């Protein structure tokens, strides 16, 4: 049902970040995605990603039907779905990695825990008149 | 460097000839949607017919008052033309004043008998080319 | 399942089954008709020398004939003199098709049970009544 | 050679706003008293009339004119000379 | 030019004419009511032709030949860029002064 | 689609649906002719004993009948006592082609819906007119 | 049946989670499905982990079927379906991994029980003051 | 639709970064088009990185589909178009490599950090006059 | 409304009646004895419609 | 191509399509025949009642009729009374075979587009001339 206003509508915009936006192949129902764009709160990034999720559930299900004179065939659209999403979606990484013991004021700011178990001997130790 | 100019008149001696774009309102509730289209600043006339609750077209005799609705728009009155039994408006060029050019809206069209009941007896998408 | 749902129709089923004759000779069609929402998938029939959507020319002026296969899981019924019953009427283009051949697939697998039926395109005539 | 930007920039200007018919060509020959008539923005150089006008004559006219100051800025020729209300159902000037 | 918005025969894209571009060409229109039957042009008071970004001009209302009617000239094409391709609108004027945008269209010259 | 669109040809639909019989007795034919442009793909029709460019020898002379196949996605009608409407013309060759049969498919599936037509080209007569 | 209204039914919001949506192709039964939801007591996304299961045991015993005219092929819907599964739902991890011997609030809690075997060392015997 | 007008329409202009200038296929909506453009700005390179994600989504999603008469097999596209984008776009480096340590004016830089842990000895510490 | 629970044709699920929110709509209902055949409401002294949760 | 190409044939086309009908009423042929050489493809022609070199008894003696197709890229034309032209005449075995059918399978495809005709062996009869 989309009705080719992304300028206005949010749920078209959402639309259009899932790839739903084909009136004869619509797969995601509109009660559903209005369900997820308010469970989102207003997040149309997280309402098409939750869409995306359920849409690859709802293509996995289907396959091959004929009635008479009409046939079609869908056992081989979930491999694509599948080969385009982990690929475009499960394969960007966000935030950053860790590097243990490279940074000062980290180190610091752990050496505050009291329920940490002591070691011997700290990287620091044959430098500091204090001693500890 | 030249422009040229021209002038331009045209009168009588003492009729209306707009575009009509026409709708069907089943009462009887039966009939990824259609979505009306009318040129932006562009006067149009709009009409709409009523059909009984056996879906017949039935004639508008009854029926006072009818309004016409753009939702988040405005509201307007709407005339009842008894003759070809049809509810009409005309946009006019002061209407298109609070109108988003380009975005769909949401049309509804309200009733008010004898009895005073209202009945919303249509509802269509538009849009303003 | 999806491709047995298509289509979305309207069909007239006569309820009542109490049709008879009048003291004068004349047929009296049963009494109280009932209108149905039913669905289901219309294609073109093509076998022999049926005639789909064809011009027919005659002295009289121009004739259009048409006919159709219906697939459906609702179980509608034709014409029969041992039961005594009319056969139905299904709504398509606004037009009215009568159903005149039926097929029982039912009862034979349990995903796959249906029925067909070929609905012809019914003539155009003037109306008369002799209800008593 | 004026570009669209300047034709619509110029005509901005001009903004008639009153009319009066003559018995032939013209301040000479005024036939009616004059009459406001109001008038749109342009756009690719050419300004129309915002709406019908009615004019009077008690008498027969074959011309026009405009003025705004009571400048008389524009002229021209009616179809037809008509015996003798006029309604005048547009009128428009352009840079084209 | 179908008024009501009702094309035809339901097609898909757009259609664009052609014309050469240094050559005056004739340019007609016909008006169909709403329900297809033809309308005589004797209830048409004005009609003004549109090129986008082009310029807007009066336009000849032919009540002889029942159409609407424009010609192109030398000095029209001072001003268009020949091969981009110009939207085209036809505008109408009423009796009562009401303004219809009856048709848009096309065009692009070779 | 691609193959769906090979040819271009024109299509002269009697826009006015008006024909009516004169106060004679008459016929005439609906009066606002209109021309258009349409796309589609052509081909014969091999069945039974359809006559694809078939000569026939007749005591009078020679004759040529021909009749093809038509897929498109533009909504062609023929003729139809019911809606009192008249068949659409297309022009092959120069020569005028009747819409004589007509079938169904569309709003079956997104990408493949379209229609069918049987086109038989018209015979050679001399015209008259009785337009009252 | 989906009634379309996840805001107010709680069904619904089941019928949702799990991706039993499809009104034409009902695969888990409405009274099935209630005897979940009231067997987790009352969790929409508790009901959901079992109807998961249920509808993957109802998906791998289906087959291909034919009956005159229409045809189903019912045999890699599991095959996608599982897929989908193992991503979605089986690798999805919560809780946390235990570390041993890192946390001395830990440590000294497990020194607490009695029937543990006695070690002869320990990793802080040489700096005890005490002993033990 | 393709205007056949590249020089003069930005948008003729990203269709044809995009390879969606086939006019009977277009498989990417003008509205849609549209809303990419504004959406980057107005930047037609940068639109296209957009729209042909978008389309590899809409082109995953078919398949094969038949109609009596026509057919259309669409499951090997997907094939072909991700192996011609990982080629063409994906591999496609911009930007440079970091080298660790070569440069003096970077050392020299990175050390104002104060949040980095200290080393006890650096590369140029035996000929450092001033010493630290 | 079949009487005897007989549904004129066995469809599957559920249909849903839609109104406009804030319209007054005249509902209406039709009885069918055992054998389909009308019922004249002339034998019926009362009735009470009722909406679940609402009035 | 070079199975299109296997057999070479002569060709008489009447050029001039002259003809007419004499002051006496008598068919007079079109005058300039021509000579041409074309190459094709000829086989016998299995459908129906076709009678390939079929030996027919008849009370006045014996006959031989037959009849093959042939494929070409050559646009040999059949007789049209609206075109005013009369048929060609293909030379197989020193014997004349006239072009009775023709199938358009012209601009279809790029490599295969092509014509099928169905030429039938001229019967055997004394000459007369009626020239003006």
């Amino acid at each position: 049902c989309y009705t080719g206003d992304p300028a206005n509508n949010p749920l078209d915009r959402v639309r259009i970040l899932c790839t739903d936006t084909n009136n004869d192949e619509i797969l995601i129902e509109q009660s559903v995605l209005e369900w997820f764009y308010l469970e989102s709160g207003k997040d149309e990034k997280k309402a098409a990603i939750k869409a995306l999720k359920y849409l690859l559930f709802q293509v996995a299900k289907m396959g091959d039907e004929k009635v008479g004179g009409v046939y079609l065939r869908n056992s081989s659209r979930f491999k694509s779905l599948k080969a385009v999403y982990d690929d475009l979606v499960k394969s960007s990484v966000s935030g950053l990695p860790y590097a243990g013991g490279i940074n000062q004021c980290d180190i610091d700011m752990r050496r505050q825990n009291p329920c940490s178990v002591k070691k011997y001997t700290e990287y620091g130790d044959a430098a500091r008149y204090e001693g500890r | 460097v030249e422009a040229g100019s021209r002038a331009s008149l045209s009168g009588y001696i003492s009729d209306v000839f707009t575009i009509c774009r026409l709708l069907d309102a089943p009462m009887s509730g039966k009939p990824c949607s259609e979505i009306v289209k009318i040129p932006f600043d562009s006067s149009c006339l709009l009409g709409v017919k009523l059909y009984n609750c056996e879906n017949k077209r039935i004639n508008v005799n009854s029926i006072e008052a009818a309004f016409i609705t753009l939702d988040t728009a405005f509201q307007s009155p709407m005339t009842v033309n008894k003759d070809t039994n049809r509810l009409e408006y005309i946009f006019s060029q002061n209407d298109y004043k609070v109108l988003v050019k380009g975005k769909v809206y949401d049309m509804i069209v309200n009733v008010v008998d004898e009895s005073g009941n209202h009945s919303t007896v249509l509802k269509q998408k538009v849009r303003f080319n | 399942m999806r491709l047995l749902n298509r289509h979305s129709f309207v069909v007239k089923r006569k309820v009542s089954e109490d049709g008879y004759y009048n003291d004068d000779g004349d047929w009296v069609a049963s009494q109280d008709i009932v209108e149905v929402n039913c669905k289901g998938n219309i294609q073109p029939y093509i076998k022999g020398s049926v005639k789909n959507g064809t011009q027919i020319a005659l002295p009289e002026g121009i004739r259009l004939t048409d006919t159709r296969i219906l697939y459906t899981t609702y179980k509608l019924r034709t014409s029969d003199d041992v039961e005594w019953n009319e056969s139905d009427i299904v709504m398509i283009d606004g037009h009215e098709y009568e159903v005149f051949m039926t097929m029982d697939w039912s009862q034979q697998l349990a995903h796959t049970s249906h029925y067909e039926y070929i609905i012809i395109r019914r003539d155009k005539m003037n109306a008369v009544r002799n209800s008593r | 050679t004026l570009t669209i930007d300047g034709k619509n920039k110029i005509l901005a200007t001009l903004t008639p706003t009153t009319i009066i018919l003559h018995n032939v060509d013209p301040t000479a020959n005024k036939v009616t008293q004059p009459v406001a008539i109001y008038f749109s923005e342009p756009d690719n150089g050419l300004i129309a009339s915002e709406d019908t006008v009615n004019i009077t004559v008690p008498a027969t006219v074959s011309h026009y004119s405009l003025w705004d100051n009571d400048k008389c800025v524009a002229t021209g020729a009616l179809s037809k000379p008509q015996f003798f209300i006029y309604v005048i159902s547009s009128v428009s000037v352009d840079l084209n | 030019a179908p008024m009501s918005g009702k094309p035809f025969i339901s097609g898909n894209c757009s259609e664009i004419v052609k014309i050469p571009f240094d050559s005056s060409c004739l340019l007609g229109v016909k008006l169909y009511n709403c329900e297809n039957k033809r309308i005589n042009v004797n209830s048409i008071e004005a009609a003004f032709i549109t090129l986008d970004t082009a310029f807007q001009s009066p336009m000849t209302v032919n009540k002889d030949t029942n159409r609407l009617e424009y010609i192109f000239s030398q000095n029209d094409y001072k001003v268009l860029v020949k091969g981009k391709v110009y939207d085209m609108i036809v505008n109408v004027v009423d009796e009562s002064g009401n303004h219809s945008t009856v048709l848009k269209q096309k065009v692009r010259f070779n």
